[PDB]
């Protein structure tokens, strides 16, 4: 349309259709503002867009159109400064400065385009980045004249000088190499005195508009300005006084002083010592007489959110704790400045009451800080015992919903079960508990009272409510472990009391729900006490039992959960035979496991089980043990022999209810196993044949449906439960071979039939059957056992490599599963059975080298690292053959293919996550050419006999980085390739090297001494 | 939806079919509920999305309509609309919905039947 | 009425999906990348009434980068995403809001940690301490699982509007109005995604 004229360069750029495509693209909507935008964009990528700058900024009346005009420019300056002639460098930076100074001599522009003014001061500091100060000695001293000559001027310098600060001390490491911001930094640092001065005067002379400006500045600077300047100056009098009075002001002269108590200060010196006590007295004395005074409510004051109040109070925070873990110290010795020690703490006190997660962390944080120094430190606690009294209220009241309380209020007032796990309150309930812990052990007394008399008022009725039973409750269970063995059984004893009396009053689905819940979370946190309570601990299992016939589903979830949980720390009283018992307990629960169980969901059924594995596995007695076992796998095993019987008469399809039992069956299997580890065996061997048979059934039952149906036969329920039944066996064998003690019957009664059962049919069922778990076993296999079956990995490798390659070489997504297992596959093999890729056919061995590659250039952190260190690896591999023929002809082969691939990921930009390893691989592979370790030539007469590897290392090299990267100069890629192989024995000075490569292609004229930086 | 009784609730992930691509879109998980009108006796199916609370679905369980099994799942009914509302302007779609278990998607299939009567009433 | 909200944050952190999410409802498994920006009007109803938010998902692939910027004029507010389980996405959060800031000098700004879902997770919880000094909200999120999908809109509404008790409202339901053959039996036949999903 007409909008697509601008992007015809052979005609005079018409500015107003430009400010009518930028109008339409920042004012318009739906498919003009697309249009615009895309017009737009192409506009700015033009390389010759940059020559229209000058025209757009003296004739738009759009500001917009002046400011893409000027990201147009900073994309010049930053990638193509040094290409262009030096007369249109020289003009380029006229017209930015003269347009700066023209809009700030104006005030209705300097006042009304802000954004304009702010991104031509950015597009300035790219200009210095580039020729300052070298080629613009004068810059600073005539900014410092030009100051003095408008408040405007003067303003608008300050916002220079902070973005010059960021530039180069904040942002310049990841966009300047090592030499040039060093160059700058020094540049900066040798003219701050004069800077320093300017800020000063202004800050003295007190416009507040320019004041927050130069304290904006300010801010910048203390990132690394000496501290004398801070100091020796008056400059911290002004920051906590006069500037701490006016709100304006105030916000960012808090950020300051929060940055000035992080200065590096001498240690040992009274006089500086007193200076930072005095800003923080001088400070907190603002606060209390011009902000607020300590009594107030700020949790009240942050709820309503008025103006700027909760960007104040985060910023207070901030200040307060930084300060005060810093420089606490300092008050807490002289009777003069224990008030200002604990108002400071008080004000800390108030802003913990705060409703703001993320707030609270910062707080909490500092608490922990605090009372961690206290708890080690002579003489301390006393200081603040008010304070921790205070601290213990509030962390008590504030309680997040521990992991393992699976009950929650929904929007109607129902206690119902979690939809799913609050995973954003671990850290935070950790951190709680951390916190409550030291704060318990600062005062027992005072803790046990606290809690005690606030139980006491929820029993009585007169504080009741779900949310302060709940705080109470996982506040009592977080600090199991703090009391004497003695203590806590008193406590526990009558906090048991209570919560039963509790129980008993407070009826209605609801109301129990929430108490039952709070009661298994109290058990459950003081296995020492129920260690020494037979009487109480039965009692307590026999509740939960029967909770797992609740019809709370809630309840009952959280009922299993607390069993294992108990179980998991208890389980020898559960072996055993008790005083005063006929039999071990865990007789009584094998006995009844049916019963018990009945109501249970099949995954909680599979926890109960995997329960008793722990408890048998106490049981160290052989016989014993294997019978304990038995037992308890006797409803499975009965539940399998009969649908033994129904498969060795038929094979035909099973029905989706017989599937179903199946899958349940082999899960219960793997849920004991995962407890038992190497005691599963006996367990394992009764099933084992029949279990490989069924496998084989069901992969024939698969295969004839994908067959009848289509590959849309894999998405169906029945088909999906089939494989479940292969993919839970494969976990079973996976389970017991990652624990087993016994490699020899691993290897000579399970892994010769598992290979028969499950390899074959892998490889000859099309990509869409193929179950990812396969591959997931087969590594755990070679990981225990493959040193002990070569033949094994052989045959292995045979039927997965080629075909799963071949799913997974097409595109970087289809069956990500396969591929994130594939390469653990190799990389176990690589590591533990090397011997199977040297037996490899040349072409297949060819295919690993290109799946490794492969690995390389995904993006995907779980494929990529197993690239990278399989190449590694096979590096390595390959050196510990020494001079044969292999080995040789490995190098002659592939060395060249790893550096250019490793190379291509190190630069392409997409590949950043995998720097490091990226780097270390790199430097392997010089550094074997550098240490002579390569015996046979690289090359073949392409260069001089005699020639070595180093010389022909470096020639390969210059030549592939001449024609990948043409905008380099020859002296810039030598320069390179001379300190990357010089450095190839210091991996940290290497990746330097790396980086600033990595830095000057992305420009033109990078500087080549950049790379003798040290 | 005060002049509306309540006939039927339950959790459910609601999907809508895009023909140009082809595959199966959420539009909302949420309660999905049957209510019947009282002053028209009509019953219609409203759900609405869990936080955000927008209607992902607002349609009368027409007498016409037929839930037919997904290929891919043995707990959801797929099914056309005519006359969806959720958006805006009245639209149609094939709509499929799953639920938690094969147990509500039948009690779903049971009540959606039973509302169909009702609307011919 | 409305206002101008940018997204901003590395390529593949899932700006885009996020949006998309509350948009139509639909998780969009593919990774297709911004091209420069996407502009999208959403509403949401609220006690205090309907706040429209013009939403432009910005790219964060540097080479699809656009105006780069230039998009951020004039916006009243902001989301930066990153990525959990990816450290280097982390890394560039205050390069994000650098850029952002320098456009748009007080405005609030949500961080949002994606992809919580993943069991994987790389960017600890306790690692995420950027937005305190910068004064950001922040939520761990998944537009996957729709873990915490609605805080950072809310949030960003009860700044904007000025009104912290503010809340998302169920809007009243309008009584709705009272080949087919081929079409059916394609959507029957084709699978839904997630079967082993709760829901
Ligand atoms: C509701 C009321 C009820 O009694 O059922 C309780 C219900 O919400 C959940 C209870 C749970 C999960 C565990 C209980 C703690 C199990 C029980 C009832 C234990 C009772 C133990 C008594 O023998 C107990 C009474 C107290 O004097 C203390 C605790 C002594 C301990 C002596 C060492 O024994
Ligand atoms: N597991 C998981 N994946 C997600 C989540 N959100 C997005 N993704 C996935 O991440 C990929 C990238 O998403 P996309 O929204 O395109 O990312 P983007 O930040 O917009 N990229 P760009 O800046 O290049 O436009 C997609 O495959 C998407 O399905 C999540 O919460 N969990
Ligand atoms: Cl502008
Ligand atoms: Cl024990
Ligand atoms: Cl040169
Ligand atoms: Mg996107």
């Amino acid at each position: 349309g007409a909008m697509e004229g601008i992007l015809d360069f052979s005609n005079d750029l018409d500015i107003a259709l430009l400010d009518q495509v930028v109008s339409t693209f920042y004012q318009g909507s739906g498919v003009q503002q697309k249009q615009a935008q895309e017009i737009l964009t192409k506009f700015q990528d033009n390389p010759d867009a940059w020559q229209k700058a000058d025209q757009i900024l003296q004739f738009s009346t759009n500001p917009q159109s002046k400011f893409i005009a000027l990201s147009i420019l900073d994309k010049l300056i930053t990638r193509k400064w040094k290409l262009l002639p030096n007369d249109h460098r020289i003009g380029i930076r006229n017209f930015v400065v003269g347009m700066i100074i023209s809009m700030c001599q104006d005030d209705e522009v300097f006042k009304t385009q802000k954004n304009l003014i702010n991104k031509s001061d950015l597009t300035l500091v790219q200009i210095l980045k580039q020729e300052w100060p070298q080629n613009w000695p004068e810059f600073i001293p005539e900014l410092i004249g030009s100051s003095s000559s408008s408040v405007n001027v003067c303003e608008n310098n300050m916002i220079v000088l902070k973005l010059l600060s960021e530039e180069v001390f904040d942002f310049s490491a990841e966009q300047m190499t090592q030499a040039k911001a060093l160059h700058l930094k020094n540049s900066m640092s040798k003219e701050f005195e004069q800077i320093f001065k300017l800020c000063f005067q202004v800050l003295e002379q007190g416009s507040s508009s320019l004041i927050v400006a130069t304290l904006e500045s300010l801010l910048r600077y203390l990132h690394w300005i000496p501290y004398r300047y801070i100091y020796e100056t008056n400059i911290l009098e002004l920051l906590s006084t006069k500037f701490m009075t006016s709100p304006d002001t105030r916000a960012i002269t808090l950020k300051c002083l929060t940055e000035v108590s992080n200065l590096k200060i001498p240690q040992d010196n009274d006089l500086i010592k007193r200076q930072t006590v005095l800003f923080f007295q001088n400070t907190l004395q603002q606060i209390a007489t011009s902000v607020m005074p300590v009594t107030a409510d700020l949790k009240a004051t942050y709820a309503n959110a008025n103006g700027n109040d909760q960007s104040f109070l985060q910023d207070l925070a901030m200040f307060l704790t930084t300060y005060l873990a810093r420089n606490r110290a300092l008050l807490e010795s002289d009777e003069s400045l224990r008030e200002l020690l604990l108002n400071a703490h008080q004000y800390l006190i108030q802003l913990s009451k705060i409703e703001e997660r993320e707030l609270f962390k910062t707080t909490l944080d500092y608490w922990h800080n605090l009372v961690a120094d206290l708890f080690y430190e002579p003489l301390k606690k006393h200081i603040y015992e008010e304070i921790c009294s205070q601290l213990r209220l509030v962390i008590i009241e504030n309680m997040v919903r521990p992991e393992e309380v699976l009950v929650v209020e929904n929007d109607e007032g129902e206690i119902v079960r979690e939809f799913v796990k609050e995973s954003d309150t671990i850290q935070l309930y950790k951190s709680e508990r951390e916190v409550l812990v030291y704060l318990t052990h600062l005062n027992v007394i005072d803790t046990e009272e606290i809690m005690i008399s606030k139980l006491a008022r929820q029993i009585d009725g007169s504080e009741w409510s779900w949310h302060n039973i709940n705080t109470l409750s996982w506040a009592i269970g977080s600090i199991s472990g703090t009391m004497s063995e003695d203590t806590e059984k008193r406590f526990v004893v009558t906090v048991i009391k209570d919560l039963l009396d509790l129980c008993v009053k407070k009826r209605g689905k609801d109301n129990k729900a929430v108490v039952a819940s709070d009661i298994m979370y109290v058990v459950g946190q003081y296995p020492r006490f129920l260690k020494a309570h037979w009487n109480f601990l039965r009692t307590v299992i026999l509740k939960l039992f029967e909770f797992m016939h609740e019809t709370h589903e809630g309840v009952q979830d959280m009922a299993c959960d607390t069993f294992i949980k108990i179980v998991q720390k208890c389980k020898y009283h559960f072996v055993i035979q008790q005083p005063r018992e006929s039999e071990p307990f865990i007789q009584t629960i094998i006995r009844d496991i049916q019963k018990t169980t009945a109501d249970l969901q099949p995954q909680q059924v599979h926890t109960f089980y995997k329960a008793c594995g722990i408890i048998i596995s106490e049981e160290r007695s052989v016989a014993e043990r294997n019978r304990l076992l038995s037992d308890l796998m006797q409803l499975p095993n009965m539940a399998w022999d009969t649908i033994v019987e129904q498969s060795t008469a038929n094979p035909l399809l099973l029905d989706s209810e017989t599937v179903k039992i199946i899958a349940n069956i082999i899960k219960t299997n793997v849920a004991v196993c995962t407890s038992m580890g190497a005691d599963f065996y006996p367990q394992l061997g009764h099933i084992y044949y029949n279990m490989l048979q069924l496998y084989r059934a069901v992969s024939s039952m698969i295969s004839a449906q994908v067959a009848a149906e289509g590959l849309i036969a894999t998405k169906t329920p029945k088909v999906r439960g089939l494989r479940t039944i292969k993919k839970e066996i494969l976990k079973l064998v996976e389970t017991y071979i990652s624990k087993a003690r016994n490699l020899d019957d691993v290897v000579k009664v399970l892994v010769e039939p598992l290979l028969n059962a499950v390899l074959e049919d892998y490889m000859n069922n099309v990509p869409d059957a193929r179950d990812a778990e396969v591959l997931n076993c087969m590594t755990t296999v070679v990981e225990k056992v493959g040193h002990m079956i070569p033949q094994g990995v052989i045959l292995i490798l045979q039927s997965v490599f080629e075909c799963t390659l071949d799913m997974i070489n097409k595109d970087f997504t289809e069956y990500p599963e396969h591929r994130v297992e594939f390469y653990k596959l190799l990389k176990v093999i690589n590591e533990k059975s090397f011997a199977a890729f040297l037996e490899l056919p040349p072409a297949a061995f060819k295919l690993f080298v290109d799946a490794i590659c492969w690995a390389f250039k995904h993006n995907n952190r779980d494929v990529e690292v197993n690239g990278l260190q399989i190449a590694l690896d096979l590096v390595k591999n390959i050196e510990r053959m020494g001079n044969v023929p292999f080995a040789n002809e490995f190098h002659k082969n592939y060395f060249f293919i790893f550096v250019s691939e490793t190379f291509f990921v190190l630069t392409d930009s997409d590949h950043k996550s995998g720097f490091s390893k990226q780097a270390l691989l790199l430097m392997k592979l010089i550094s074997l050419v550098y240490d002579n370790k390569i015996s046979v030539p690289l090359y073949q007469a392409e260069v001089p006999q005699g020639t070595s590897n180093q010389v022909y290392l470096s020639q390969y090299l210059a030549n592939m980085l001449s024609n990948a990267f043409p905008h380099l100069t020859s002296e810039q890629i030598a320069s390179f390739l001379s300190a990357l192989t010089k450095q190839c024995k210091d991996l940290v000075v290497f990746k330097g090297t790396l980086r600033d490569f990595l830095v000057q292609i992305k420009e033109v004229g990078g500087d080549p001494t950049d790379y003798l930086f040290a | 939806e005060e002049d509306e009784e309540v006939l039927y609730k339950v959790r459910a992930k609601l999907f809508r079919f895009d023909k140009d691509a082809k595959e199966w879109k959420e539009r909302g998980t949420g309660d999905c509920k049957f209510l019947k009108n009282k002053k028209t006796n009509k019953v219609r199916i409203l759900m609405r999305r869990d936080k955000t609370l927008k209607i992902c679905a607002n349609h009368i369980i027409a007498p016409e309509y037929t839930l037919k099994p997904n290929v891919g799942s043995d707990r959801s009914w797929v099914y056309a609309c005519t006359a969806d509302i959720a958006e805006g302007e009245a639209e149609a779609f094939t709509f499929a919905i799953r639920f938690g278990s094969k147990e509500n998607a039948d009690k779903f299939k049971e009540e959606f039947e039973k509302a169909q009567e009702i609307n011919k009433k | 009425v409305q206002f101008k909200l940018v997204l901003v944050g590395d390529g593949g952190t899932g700006k885009t999906t996020f949006v998309k999410r509350h948009l139509t409802g639909e998780f969009e498994k593919k990774y297709v990348a911004t091209l420069g920006v996407e502009v999208h009007p959403l509403v949401f109803h609220t006690n205090r009434g309907p706040i429209k938010f013009n939403v432009w998902d910005t790219a964060g692939q540097e080479k699809f980068g656009g105006l780069r910027d230039g998009y951020y004029i004039q916006a009243q507010c902001a989301i930066i995403m990153f990525d959990v389980t990816s450290r280097v996405t982390y890394k560039n959060v205050p390069n994000w809001h650098r850029d952002l800031v320098r456009v748009c000098e007080n405005i609030p700004i949500v961080l949002c940690g994606n992809k919580v879902d993943i069991k994987d997770r790389k960017v600890k919880a306790k690692s995420i301490v950027f937005h305190r000094k910068k004064n950001l909200q922040y939520y761990d999120i998944s537009a996957k699982s729709n873990y915490n999908f609605e805080k950072p809109f809310l949030w960003l509404a009860r700044k904007l509007i000025g009104d912290p008790n503010l809340e998302f409202v169920a809007m009243p339901a309008l009584a709705p109005p009272e080949q087919y053959e081929h079409d059916l039996e394609v959507a029957q036949t084709t699978a839904l995604p997630d079967e082993d999903d709760d829901l």
